[PDB]
């Protein structure tokens, strides 16, 4: 089977610049048998260049394709704002038609730290015998971030999840949402609940706390 | 109007077999080929197969020659994928391709996508969700922020909307979660100024199809 | 040529019988003809002639007659006509609109199914235009369905043009295998040779 | 009565174009296919070309490929061959024969009488007429050499000596020109007391020549 | 292309004989093989059709057999308009292609040829050119050698053969073998002569000239 590797994973970019992806298969591929994909989020994938450097029907010109053998390129050559998205290469001149890993194209923007909020469980949910503490760091980039739950001051691990959202279409931010879920037992047993945020745009750790009731 | 149309969504016990169809229109259906491929959430596409509509000659990937069988009818101009024995590893959407084509002639590449079937694949049975309030704190004086959690519920997916669509600006409804319980777990936030906090009525709509529940939940800052 | 019977025995009774894409063609000449015993055998599913009444068949002289013999499936024997469409009559076996002769068929499922299925019979499954009327092809060059060049191996878009037929014993009737025997009755402007008596 | 009648069939020179034409009657030309055959002096027989009823698919052979066109008329009930950039292996003589019912090209029925090509840059030359001058029988003769084009008639005393007489078949020389013997034998007891004439006639270029077959 | 091969290429038989020539096929042509007869003069007319069927009019003892690749042609009482050339033509794809062919012979007595060399007349000789011409007159076989001498040397490439047809009384041919020389090359040399090798002799026999 052929392997297809994609560079670089993620590609931070201004509205504006050129984007340059790269495509490379394990072993040489027929140049008329290679394509690339564009796939926005919850859709399916738009086929964009076909033969390695031919354009697909109603794709604007500034998509441009090279490449062959193992080698190939796809290019974008004015990134406008609905073409930041994840872009797949696939060969299907050899069976299996494998895939490439995709490379997500993203808006670069200045660094932003993130609004932190902690969330007590809601009285509500307590009756149900279950506890949810959530952190959201609110309008943040870049994606990177690291979210640590401390349980009066106790390192927490394995009881929290996390969840991000797309680049914000507006100011070009991620929103992130960690939910450590205790029992209600465990929950009545401490007092100090914090989640420690740090970011690239923070100098230093940033903690939001709360105590237990109060 | 060439087109690719797919089966709706699917819920299947570990164990068992999905059939996602795949119906072809606007264009000449015997000449082509349908390509098979899967989708995790958030991970890269995966090559399944593919079949020659003409021949029904079929090609499969090495992961999945064991479970898969790629046919078609040409009375209905529709192609099937078939995975039995399935697991939870195969919980992914599904998309279907192929190159549209005219009596002789075939485009160079698969240029016709579906619209992709989302197939669920777990022990857990339906169940609509538990929508709890996250109470603004009492803090700056500025933006708050508050929202709902949107907890304990099957399957995917669940639609959230603030003040029945009046709300949309700072809205942030994130991607579920998949408890280890089988459960999928979301919350929805909105940042709001802290001026509008006593004034302003937040409710969230909360809307799960598959178990057919509609919750309102009304958040208000905590009451000490 | 007056004291001879039309041997068509050797076309219906043939022990083997051709793939449609390379159906067989046989020249009936100085003969005497019965078609009324074809006409009324009990042995034939269809028996539908055109250009001519097969009533008066033996009340008529022709210069030649030719026998074209194949096997396709049940269905497919409505397209073994004049002004059809379809994998056969498009790319396999064509009549022309004025086609004068008969069409002959029937159900030989016992003479060519096998227990895992019979493999042998082909049909053509691509070609780059229809054929013209009483055209054979026989190439089994790849099928080009692209703008790129196959260079003899199969891919996307590039197949190979024959398809085998299934033919199993449990096959649907219009699955199965038929025989066919296209009778074309040619007249020229010299001494008629075959007759029916 | 299937009758194929070609014509256009002369003197070509190599690399020029001829065009023949071959007229059918007896069946209804439109709807049947057509073919070209030729035959090279002292070889086998040659397919050539092959036409469908309607005229737009059509298939050479490679000897001829790139070079013969096949074309119809089917309003003058005619099938015409054009051949271009000919060469001295082209000069045959060609025959049309009809083929299959429409597209059945494997049918090669009733043959044309024939139209003769001549692939050559000669000119049209009289022949030269030499004497071949003569155990108990002898022999005589006469040399009908360079002369253009075919044929020749050679007699012996007007058509009075027939017996043992010998035309050869003509040979074509490497100058272009074809050349010619016609030898009798006669009992050598005769020699002295009976005159020897044979009479060489070319149609093509006008010429009569008599010439006297005498002992040395 | 599919290529026939016929065999004999030439064969001599009797009246009354039973002849039998054989056509063999590259690959597997059905029954979709032609035998003409082509008489000196005249086109090739169809004796057997589909490899086994008798075409209109012609008579009886023409016969064929076969299917696949191995197919044979037979004539069970050889007549006097039989003699001519035999081709099969195969027509199951383009291109349509023929046999070597076959001539069928009369069959007579072994009749040495009679040997005649000519000198070039002396009108000849004033153009400027020179032809010797060798006579083989009244032989059978058909088959016959002629190599010329020129003061004791071998000529080739300068030499033309011609053969007529075989005699309807006595079944016998002649061949003419003219040696075209240039009137300088013909001065040059004294002994000119025709070496004929032959069944009916049993040594070559030399007719030759002193100029
Ligand atoms: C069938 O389509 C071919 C090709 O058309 C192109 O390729 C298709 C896959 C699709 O992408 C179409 O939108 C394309 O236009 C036709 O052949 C072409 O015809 C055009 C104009 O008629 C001509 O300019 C091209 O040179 C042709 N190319 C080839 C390779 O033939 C063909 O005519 C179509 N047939 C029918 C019946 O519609
Ligand atoms: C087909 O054959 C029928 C019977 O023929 C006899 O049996 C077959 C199996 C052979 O052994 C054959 O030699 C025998 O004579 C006929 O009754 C029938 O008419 C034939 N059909 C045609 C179209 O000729
Ligand atoms: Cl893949
Ligand atoms: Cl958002
Ligand atoms: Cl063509
Ligand atoms: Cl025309
Ligand atoms: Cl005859």
């Amino acid at each position: 089977d052929i392997q297809m590797t994609q560079s670089p994973g993620t590609l931070s970019l201004s509205p504006g610049e050129g984007a340059t992806l790269s495509c490379r298969a394990s072993q040489s591929v027929s140049s008329s048998y290679l394509a690339w994909y564009q796939q926005k989020p919850g859709q399916a994938p738009r086929l964009l260049i076909y033969g390695a450097s031919s354009g697909a029907t109603g794709i604007p010109d500034r998509f441009s394709g090279s490449g062959s053998g193992t080698d190939f390129t796809l290019t974008i050559s004015r990134l406008e704002p609905e073409d930041f998205a994840v872009y797949y290469c696939q060969q299907y001149g050899s069976s299996p038609y494998t895939f490439g890993q995709g490379t997500k194209v993203e808006i670069k923007r200045t660094v932003a730290a993130p609004s932190v909020f902690i969330f007590p469980p809601s009285d509500e949910q307590l009756k149900s015998g279950t506890a949810s503490v959530v952190c959201l760091l609110n309008n943040f980039y870049p994606r990177e971030a690291k979210v640590q739950w401390k349980v009066d001051n106790a390192l927490q691990s394995g009881n929290s999840q996390e969840s991000v959202t797309e680049q914000d279409s507006k100011d070009s931010t991620y929103s992130l949402s960690s939910t450590l879920t205790l029992s209600k037992a465990d929950y009545e047993k401490h007092k100090v609940y914090a989640c420690e945020v740090t970011h690239q745009g923070l100098s230093s750790p940033v903690t939001k706390s709360f105590n237990r009731g109060e | 109007q060439v087109q690719l149309v797919q089966s709706g969504p699917e819920v299947k016990k570990p164990g068992t077999s999905v059939k996602v169809s795949c119906k072809a229109s606007g264009f000449t259906f015997t000449t082509s080929a349908v390509q098979w491929v899967r989708q995790a959430r958030g991970q890269r596409l995966e090559w399944i197969g593919w079949i020659v509509v003409g021949s029904g000659n079929t090609n499969y990937a090495q992961k999945f020659q064991e479970r898969v069988t790629i046919t078609r009818d040409m009375s209905t101009t529709t192609a099937y994928m078939e995975l039995s024995s399935l697991r939870s590893e195969d919980t992914a959407v599904y998309f279907c391709a192929a190159p549209h084509c005219n009596s002789t002639s075939c485009y160079d590449a698969f240029d016709i996508w579906g619209q992709g079937t989302m197939v669920t694949v777990s022990s857990a049975s339906t169940k609509g969700p538990s929508v709890f309030p996250l109470a603004p704190s009492s803090k700056s004086t500025g933006t708050a922020a508050l929202g709902c959690l949107v907890k304990d519920y099957f399957p995917e997916p669940v639609t959230v909307s603030w003040n029945s669509g009046a709300l949309t600006s700072g809205v942030h409804t994130f991607p579920a979660v998949l408890q280890s319980s089988g459960l999928y777990s979301l919350s929805s936030v909105v940042t709001v100024p802290s001026s509008s906090l006593g004034t302003q009525t937040y409710i969230c709509n909360v809307n799960h199809k598959p178990s057919n529940t509609k919750v309102d939940k009304k958040v208000e800052p905590k009451s000490c | 040529h007056h004291t001879n019977l039309c041997p068509f025995g050797e076309v219906f009774n043939a022990t083997r019988f051709a793939s449609v894409y390379a159906w067989n063609r046989k020249r009936i000449s100085n003969c005497v003809a019965d078609y009324s015993v074809l006409y009324n055998s009990a042995s034939f599913s269809t028996f539908k002639c055109y250009g001519v009444s097969p009533t008066k068949l033996n009340d008529l002289c022709f210069t030649n007659v030719y026998a074209d013999s194949f096997v396709i499936r049940g269905d497919e024997v409505r397209q073994i006509a004049p002004g059809q469409t379809g994998k056969i009559a498009d790319y396999n076996y064509k009549l022309p609109d004025d086609f004068t002769g008969c069409v002959i068929a029937w159900n030989s499922n016992n003479l060519d199914s096998k227990v895992g299925g019979n493999y042998n019979y082909l049909y053509r499954l691509f070609r780059k235009s229809n054929l013209k009327p009483f055209e054979r092809d026989i190439s089994t060059e790849i099928y080009q369905a692209g703008s790129k060049p196959c260079n003899g191996v199969e891919g996307f878009n590039c197949y190979f043009p024959l398809q085998s037929y299934g033919f199993q014993p449990t096959n649907g009737v219009g699955y199965q295998p038929y025989r066919v025997v296209v009778l074309s009755f040619e007249l020229l402007h010299a001494p008629a040779t075959v007759c029916g008596k």
